[PDB]
């Protein structure tokens, strides 16, 4: 193949390091990015790499470019939801008998729950007091 | 013969010649606009030969591109574009990795801020010989921005004339308008501007240029300048022309 | 705009396909069975906004999760680069055409939801949220330019202007004159609708990717069968020289020269006579089809079609 | 005004084939 | 007449969002084909989607004279009197 | 006399033009502008013989 | 982790239970829808050799 | 079975991991489903069932838009009445401005700022209280008659059995949408048979569709002079349409395939 003309044969390459200014982009003074996207040839052509990737329209072309434009304690909440809990109730039937609309208690309840599903375990809506209240004597 | 001949049937020995074609290149040149509109979109007006006759190629794409650049990388053929290169004031409408190879070498070693310097210089050294007779106290290098020669968007100070007294200045007018009316008011300071320029086919007009530069940078903020009064002298070197469009006082316009 | 709407009634009753046969399987059913899902009644236009959020968040989450923040995409769903952008950068958001359509898409959903609440809130007026919902969903290329990321959606496009032509000219007529009062966003909705049963799947799809020689190969095969049934001792001397006699052999097809080496076995001999039987066969094919390529116009580099030209 | 081509079919009604046809003198 | 005959001897011998009106059929040379005979649907069945006050004031006329010629004066002043109403 | 030659021929010099414009960049132009081609050879140009309709 | 685990168990039963709609048609297509296998005879017939014939090939 | 709250999911989404993202793979379906129940005209507000996630990644809404035909018809046969006559009464009207909320925004929140806002009134036609008594009182509802045993299937909503004194002020109401023909012979040579007819003859009815042509033949160019075709011997009287090739498809037609016949008089 053609050799590439080295980017020193030009000259003149002064190494710019300033982007764009006053909206637009300033043109590197060196081939070399030029001469990534596509080589030149020995007698300066610009065979260019053909770029085998996927498509996106919206990067090929960029609007030319564009317009250049604290948690409680685990045994807390736990203890917490427990008191808000109302006997023999899962933790969404206690959001649903305090749903008929204590608001107050209804989304201080269901922000408890929230949490509790944020630290890990999201089976939190399907566990009743007898459950829960194992779990917390199993951790105390 | 390993060469497929288009004319099988004729020889130029035997038949003789059974067309001619010159009064086709002859019409062909005189439809493109004559032998000098031809010349406008070429890069001759940039290389200041004198005249067309007495020239000679020497027997090409990179000189085909960069002698027709003027007329390709202009802002009607390629749009979305103006991306600026480097150390340099010149405007490539489109990647054009041959022009922009021509013009970086055409280019090096900080040419466009020599020109800029050059230019100021010698202008600095024309108002020192004639200080004395304008009026002026003295001559005043500004401080010029290193990217200031290449510095389109805005523009800065560079230079200065001081007068020890108050110079009746007029309307701003171009270089060559003769008929210039009085500003009717005065100055102490007299500003000069340098711009450069590398006009395109469409937009080489450096009279225009010159005068929408001057009444926008004197309009504008990111535009310092000491005093309102002043010139603004655009060249375009791509067809080296030159027009200066700011305030004149006594003398300063010859 | 008439025979335009024929047209595609016309093929729409032609092309038809009957529905084909399965086993009924919901999916919002499962969703419900799992633990992770829950049920309430909400109004509308609270689902809108939750709807529109939940899908910024999951473009911002897909844009971020490559720890790159040069792109900005605001709440109307626009992506817009923050700095000029390096060929580096230009490299690493390459996202593809299903993100932008599905921008678009939620776009879309949020202009129909925004135009929704200003009605709720006492911005505008019940005709003007009709006129509002019709002007969306006629105008959709001058509001979200989805047909760049997808070409067929101009037959989407062009449709609704039809339905535009089609209903505007019976409205306006009589004392209704020309202009901006028409809020019968019945047809356009629709249109928009069958759009989105067929690409439902494929931007789904992409959402679960992205989160959570045949001559040669011939000779290849032909190569692993003969020393399939040869010793296995016999496997660094005999197959190169079992692959040289092939090679010799297609050397002399080529050169229309009797191969024969008489060291070989007889059926070894024999297999590769049929390997290069084969290759000749396909060979010619190949050739035969390049040079009609070539004389119907298929462009090629000067080397490959000299190499078809000498094969010919 | 772009700058392709036009098909000189029905472009050709007020020329001959041989008008601007002109022949060189001895030289 | 001219175009009969040429067809005649013709038988015998970019993101564009509106439609091109190149595509566009229904231009004939036969004026039956052009000057279609709209239909009245007995002057009282109309056209969906256009202004009624419209279609009555640019409807034929011929029925309203049929019916002024056989309505009788009894069954004439009745549809005066709905008219009125 | 040969239409489908008048418009074979029209092709063909757009293709030749369009060769051009490729191998001088990648992105294809608007309003090329013709002077490119069909100016002389001595005086830079090109110097394409031309059998079409194309006005300056 | 475990709850991600489950999740993702979840979210495939999930997937499995919806092209279940025409699971056993689409694979039925699909099954539906060779060089060695012209080779065999020779290929066969090249085990009838004996390996007094294999060192002795010559090479070119 | 558990219909949790409103005021739940609420909270959850307000305040913002496999599990999280697992879901977002469907929220082109989410999208499908809220545009699909989209409120009509005629309503200020919509009431939905919602099946959402547990971490509010994602909200589908769980319904199907089912419509009694005849009433969806005349629901917007009145909304073409109201919209025309409310046009002509604004000559100045103001189109909304898109889009509606600027670009840099985040969503207004629904608890706050639509809530306990009581919405405008809707489009609705003033339906007469004589004359419309059969569907004066359930007309402008979300669902009509839904929960009324008498005449609809059900709760489920999938069948209707309504009265005449009924269906004919839905007739009346609709009128404005509708033909007003009595038969299908307005559409002769203008049907669909037609069309696949003119389709597969690769013609064109003036007026109609124009495909491209089904298959590559022979052409009314490409057939030579034959003592058979001599336009000699032709006597010419009236051209030959293409309707009339359309009509009668195999007097008027050499090669004529894929040819349905139009249906004669009515």
């Amino acid at each position: 193949k053609y050799d590439i003309l080295a980017s020193e044969d030009v000259e003149g390459q002064e190494a710019a390091t300033l982007p764009s200014e006053g909206g637009v982009r300033i043109t590197p003074f060196n081939l070399q990015e030029e001469m990534e996207e596509g080589h030149f040839d020995a007698d300066g052509n610009y065979f260019l790499n053909r770029d085998a990737q996927i498509r996106d329209s919206w990067l090929d072309n960029i609007d030319w470019v564009k317009i250049r434009e604290t948690s409680m304690s685990a045994q807390a909440l736990l203890e917490g939801l427990l008191e808000l809990l109302l006997p023999r109730e899962t933790v969404a039937g206690a959001l649903r008998r305090l749903g008929a609309r204590s608001p107050q208690r209804l989304d201080r309840l269901s922000g408890l729950a929230d949490q509790m599903v944020a630290r890990g375990n999201l089976g939190v809506y399907q566990e009743t007091r007898e459950r829960l209240a194992m779990r917390l004597k199993g951790l105390g | 013969v390993l060469k497929q001949n288009p004319f099988w049937w004729t020889h130029q020995r035997h038949d003789g010649k059974l067309w001619n074609l010159n009064n086709y290149r002859t019409d062909m040149i005189q439809a493109l606009g004559g032998v000098e509109g031809i010349l406008e979109h070429t890069l001759f007006k940039g290389t200041y030969f004198p005249t067309w006759e007495g020239l000679f190629w020497e027997k090409p794409n990179r000189r085909f591109t960069l002698w027709w650049s003027p007329t390709i990388n202009r802002a009607n053929v390629y749009v979305g574009f103006q991306v600026q290169l480097d150390l340099t004031g010149i405007f490539m409408h489109g990647k054009i990795p041959t022009l922009k190879i021509s013009l970086i070498q055409i280019f090096r070693a900080h040419l466009w801020q020599k020109i800029h310097e050059s230019i100021v210089m010698d202008l600095c050294q024309v108002f020192d010989q004639e200080l004395d007779a304008l009026e002026i106290e003295t001559v005043q290098k500004e401080t010029i921005h290193p990217r200031k020669s290449y510095k389109m968007n805005s523009s800065c100070a560079d230079i200065l004339l001081f007068a020890s007294y108050k110079w009746n200045v007029s309307r701003p007018s171009l270089l060559a308008d003769s008929k210039d009316v009085m500003d009717s008011t005065t100055t102490q300071k007299y500003w000069i501007d340098i711009q450069l320029r590398w006009g395109d086919y469409d937009s080489h007009d450096i009279e225009r240029y010159a005068r929408a530069k001057f009444l926008d940078y004197t309009t504008d903020n990111m535009s310092i300048y000491p005093s309102p009064t002043g010139v603004l002298i655009a060249i375009d070197l791509a067809y080296n022309l030159h027009s200066a469009y700011g305030n004149w006082f006594p003398g300063s316009k010859p | 705009s008439y025979q335009k709407l024929l047209k595609y009634y016309v093929l729409n009753a032609l092309k038809h396909r009957p529905p084909k046969a399965q086993k009924k399987r919901y999916l919002f059913r499962s969703f419900k069975a799992t633990k992770f899902f829950q049920s309430t009644k909400l109004d509308w236009v609270e689902v809108g906004l939750q709807v529109c959020r939940q899908g910024y968040n999951m473009l911002n989450l897909l844009i971020h999760r490559k720890n790159l923040n040069y792109l900005h995409l605001d709440y109307n769903f626009n992506l817009k680069p923050v700095k000029t952008l390096t060929t580096k950068e230009r490299k690493k958001s390459r996202f593809g055409n299903a993100f932008h359509l599905c921008r678009e898409v939620l776009r879309l959903t949020k202009l129909v939801v925004d135009s929704h609440v200003q009605y709720r809130l006492g911005n505008v007026d019940a005709f003007q949220l009709a006129d509002g919902l019709q002007y969306i969903f006629a105008h959709v290329g001058q509001l979200t330019g989805m047909y760049r990321y997808k070409y067929k959606l101009m037959r989407q496009i062009r449709m609704c202007k039809d339905l535009k032509h089609l209903i505007y000219y019976r409205f306006n007529t009589g004392p209704v004159g020309k202009g901006p009062g028409c809020g019968f966003w019945a047809a356009g909705w629709r249109v928009w609708l069958f759009f989105m049963r067929g690409i439902t799947p494929l931007l789904e799809r992409w959402l679960g990717n992205l989160l959570a020689h045949f001559d040669l190969e011939l000779r290849a095969a032909v190569m692993h069968d003969i020393l399939d049934m040869m010793p296995e001792g016999i496997k660094q001397n005999k197959a190169r020289t079992i692959l040289q006699h092939l090679s010799e052999a297609w050397r002399c097809w080529k050169a229309n020269i009797p191969w024969k080496v008489p060291g070989l076995p007889t059926p070894i001999e024999n297999m590769i006579l049929r390997y290069v039987k084969a290759k000749a066969d396909w060979w010619t094919n190949t050739a035969h089809y390049n040079r009609e390529r070539i004389r119907r116009g298929a462009t090629v580099d000067k080397t490959v079609c000299k190499k078809n030209l000498g094969r010919l | 005004p772009t700058g392709e081509v036009l098909s000189l079919v029905g472009k050709l009604e007020g020329t001959r084939m041989g008008d601007k046809a002109q022949r060189t003198k001895p030289q | 007449k001219s175009k009969e005959l040429h067809a005649i001897k013709e038988r015998y011998l970019k993101f564009v969002f509106e439609w091109d009106a190149s595509e566009d059929t229904s231009i004939d040379y036969n004026p039956l084909y052009k000057e279609r005979h709209q239909v009245q649907l007995l002057g009282r069945g109309f056209i969906a989607g256009i202004d009624l006050k419209q279609q009555k004031r640019e409807q034929s006329r011929f029925y309203g004279d049929l019916m002024e010629k056989r309505r009788t004066l009894e069954e004439k002043e009745q549809e005066e009197a709905r008219l009125r109403k | 006399n040969t239409q489908e030659l008048l418009d074979l021929l029209v092709k063909c010099e757009n293709k030749i033009q369009t060769r051009i414009k490729i191998g001088l960049n990648s992105k294809m132009p608007s309003r090329f502008p013709p002077v490119v081609f069909y100016t002389p050879k001595e005086l830079g140009g090109l110097g394409m013989l031309s059998m079409g309709h194309v006005l300056i | 982790e475990k709850d991600d685990e489950e999740a993702d168990a979840i979210y495939a039963a999930l997937d499995k239970r919806m092209d279940e709609r025409r699971k056993e048609r689409r694979e039925q297509r699909e099954k539906e829808e060779k060089i060695q296998q012209q080779f065999s005879d020779l290929k066969r017939k090249l085990a009838e050799v004996t390996e007094e014939e294999w060192l002795s090939i010559p090479e070119v | 079975k558990e219909d949790m709250p409103p005021e739940h999911v609420r909270k959850i989404i307000r305040d913002h991991k496999r599990v999280y993202l697992g879901a977002l793979k469907y929220m082109p379906h989410a999208v499908l489903k809220l545009l699909e129940n989209m409120p009509m005209p005629w309503e200020q507000i919509r009431d939905v069932p919602v099946l959402y996630h547990i971490t509010g990644a994602i909200s589908f809404v769980n319904e199907i838009p089912w419509v009694i035909e005849p009433v969806y018809i005349s629901q917007w046969g009145s909304m073409w009445i109201m919209m025309r006559r409310e046009k002509r009464d604004r000559r100045h009207f103001k189109r909304m401005r898109f889009p509606p909320f600027d670009d840099e925004e985040p969503p207004l929140d629904y608890a706050d700022n639509i809530l306990d806002v009581e919405p405008l009134e809707a489009i609705q036609l003033e339906l007469d209280p004589e004359e419309d008594a059969p569907v004066l009182d359930w007309f402008y509802d979300h669902q009509p008659l839904r929960d009324s045993r008498k005449y609809v299937n059900g709760s489920t909503y999938q069948r209707w059995q309504f009265t005449l004194p009924m269906m004919s002020t839905l007739y009346r109401l609709a009128n404005q949408l509708l033909t007003d023909l009595v038969d299908d012979n307005y559409f002769y040579l203008f049907d669909l048979k037609a069309f696949f007819t003119s389709k597969a003859l690769n013609m064109a009815i003036p007026g109609g569709p124009k495909f491209e042509p089904l298959v590559r033949d022979i052409n009314l160019q490409d057939e030579d002079w034959n003592e058979f075709n001599d336009i000699n011997k032709i006597i010419i009287r009236q051209p030959i349409r293409t309707e009339y090739k359309i009509a009668f498809p195999y007097l008027y037609n050499n090669l004529p395939h894929h040819v349905h016949l139009t249906w004669y008089h009515t």
